[PDB]
């Protein structure tokens, strides 16, 4: 008959600026407050307990506060390595529940993408399937755009594309960008490979290789 | 609108009369075991004890301060805290209130146990209200 | 001081499976011992939690019947027995621990095992075949290992027995038109490494049983 609901559900800002984060009690409660980290595709971490409570390893910038119904976990000032997502839990030894959590982002200079073309394997065609890849590294912002041309003509439904979370350190973003075709259709034309259009080109760039050269 | 919470202890015994007695009726406010430990949810509480038990015998009835330092009632002498919950069940590190009676007080028996936790703070709050039948 | 998930894979649905909590460091008895599930890219919830010492069993509104909670002392861990599932419960799930300086009352989760993938779906295990992405032609450069038709995820990769770090970027998995997962993982490197050192890429994919370290060559 308890619960909390989570707000923001998410957020970015600048880097070391202050970070307010609230989770107000569905029907108010005592000290079980606790909040905690949990970085992409990893263990959660501890953070704070009762608002007040530190464990030992935990950095100073870090605050926990109560507000009757209102908790707020105030982190300082924002660091990098802070990117992950951040759930507040209340509940002891029994019971306990858990919000819709906040995933926070760093928001930071405009970062160009780096570029590589990959063909594929001689030794992936013995399938009689294969698979090309254009890659992205550490750019910013997110949100961007891959392009397949193939003989000088474009191509759609074969692109699969994968998104990295937000680098640890480098707040930086990565991309997979997965054109898949069988192994007719590839040897069928030869001249071709990636364009992308982003914030960082001033004029859009393109890879290309000719067919085993 | 809200702010005041209440958590109560019903106890009701009947009568060798002068040996454990059968009925037992230990009962917690708003208590499920399988729920879990009650845990007030209010800045203010009041801590009351019931006579279920009829006033029938010379046998007497009493909650004893001992693990735990803040004696019942004495809790609600204006005393801070930070977050607590009642269960009957023994709690893991929790203050033990024995709950015993003595038969006219000559003889005793461990009748009952009423087990808390305790954990430090300020906004929870002993509190005192007055006595009626709810 | 650490925790293990452990007895994480797949299961078709009605199958009913246990989980195995490995703990290091501390007699789990003295502890509260939880189970939390992550729902894939969606928020955690809590399950249940057992104190071994007095067989406290307490579970979530969510799930009475359908699982059950366990640990055996002598073991020193903790078990989760599941029945029934059903296509929500697929989910990551960890085990962990509560402690309170307090004691009775209010505390925390501390410590986290790694977590384990649990899936639930008629299709079998499939072993992927791993195929290299080699030196390009472009400054610095980079290069990788690649990963195809497999099923279900996860899969453990690696680059020189983990020597490597500092520009790994392993991307998340995809789901295949096929149906099944497709990810890629790669490393920066300078235009000079090229010549003398050896890149290796260690994967591992659990319901394959399949642990491959194939090289990386123009
Ligand atoms: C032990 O003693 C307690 C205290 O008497 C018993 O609890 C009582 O249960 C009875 C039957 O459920 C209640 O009577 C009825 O309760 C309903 C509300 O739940 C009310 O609408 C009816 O008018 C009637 O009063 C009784 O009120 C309730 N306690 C009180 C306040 O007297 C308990 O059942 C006994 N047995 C055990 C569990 O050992
Ligand atoms: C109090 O404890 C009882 C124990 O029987 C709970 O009763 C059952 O709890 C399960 C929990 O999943 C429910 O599915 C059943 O419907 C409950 N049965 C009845 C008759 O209530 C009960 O839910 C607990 N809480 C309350 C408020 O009674």
């Amino acid at each position: 008959d308890i619960q909390m609901t989570q707000s923001p559900s998410s957020l970015s800002a600048s880097v070391g600026d202050r970070v307010t984060i609230t989770c107000r009690a569905s029907q108010s409660v005592s000290s079980a407050v606790a909040w905690y980290q949990q970085k992409p595709g990893k263990a959660p971490k501890l953070l704070i307990y009762s608002a007040s409570s530190l464990y030992s390893g935990v950095p100073s910038r870090f605050s926990g506060s109560r507000s009757g119904t209102d908790f707020t976990l105030t982190i300082s000032s924002l660091q990098p390595e802070d990117f992950a997502t951040y759930y507040c839990q209340q509940g002891y030894g029994w019971l306990i529940t858990f919000g819709q959590g906040t995933k926070v982002e760093i928001k930071r200079t405009v970062a160009a993408p780096s570029v590589f073309i990959f063909p594929p394997s001689d030794s992936q065609l013995k399938s009689g399937t294969a698979s090309v890849v254009c890659l992205l590294n550490n750019f910013y912002p997110r949100e961007a755009k891959v392009q397949w041309k193939v003989d000088n003509a474009l191509q759609s439904g074969n692109s699969q594309e994968s998104v990295t979370e937000q680098d640890s350190k480098d707040s930086t973003y990565s991309l997979s960008s997965t054109l898949t075709l069988s192994k007719a259709d590839y040897e069928k034309h030869k001249v071709y490979a990636c364009e992308v259009t982003h914030q960082g080109l001033s004029s859009p760039v393109t890879k290309s290789f000719n067919r085993g050269e | 609108y809200h702010k005041h919470t209440f958590i109560v202890l019903y106890v009701d015994f009947k009568p060798c009369f002068n040996c454990y007695p059968a009925g037992v009726n230990i009962t917690l406010a708003n208590f499920n075991e399988t729920k879990g430990p009650l845990c007030v949810d209010t800045s203010h509480f009041t801590t009351k004890y019931v006579a279920v038990y009829a006033n029938v015998g010379r046998w007497s009835a009493s909650i004893n301060t001992g693990n735990c330092p803040f004696s019942f009632g004495k809790v609600n002498n204006f005393v801070k805290f930070g977050s607590v919950c009642f269960s009957l069940k023994d709690i893991p590190g929790g203050c033990a209130m024995p709950i015993v009676a003595n038969w006219a007080y000559s003889k005793y028996y461990t009748i009952g146990s009423l087990y808390v936790s305790w954990s430090d703070g300020d906004g929870i709050t002993g509190v005192p209200q007055p006595v009626e039948g709810v | 001081v650490q925790l293990v998930e452990s007895g994480g894979g797949l299961v078709q649905p009605g199958g009913s499976l246990r989980l195995s909590c490995a703990a290091s460091g501390f007699n789990i008895s003295s502890s509260y011992i939880h189970w939390v599930r992550q729902a894939p890219g969606k928020g955690l919830e809590w399950v249940a939690s057992i104190y071994s010492s007095y067989g406290y069993t307490y579970y979530a509104d969510s799930v009475k019947g359908r699982f059950t909670i366990s640990a055996d002392t002598s073991k020193n861990t903790a078990y989760l027995q599941m029945n029934s599932l059903r296509a929500e419960d697929t989910a990551v799930y960890y085990c962990a621990r509560w402690w309170a300086s307090v004691g009775g009352a209010g505390g925390g989760l501390d410590y986290w095992g790694q977590g384990t993938l649990v899936t639930v779906s008629s299709a079998s295990t499939k072993g992927p075949s791993v195929f290299p992405l080699a030196p390009s032609s472009k400054g610095t450069a980079a290069l990788g290992c690649l990963v195809k038709d497999y099923f279900p995820e996860p899969v453990t990769v690696s680059w020189n027995s983990g020597a490597l770090t500092s520009g790994v970027h392993t991307f998340p998995a995809v789901l295949q038109s096929s149906g099944l997962y497709s990810l890629s993982s790669v490393v920066t490197v300078p235009s000079s490494s090229l010549g003398t050192q050896t890149y290796i890429c260690n994967v591992n994919h659990k319901p394959s049983n399949t642990k491959v370290d194939k090289k990386v060559e123009p």
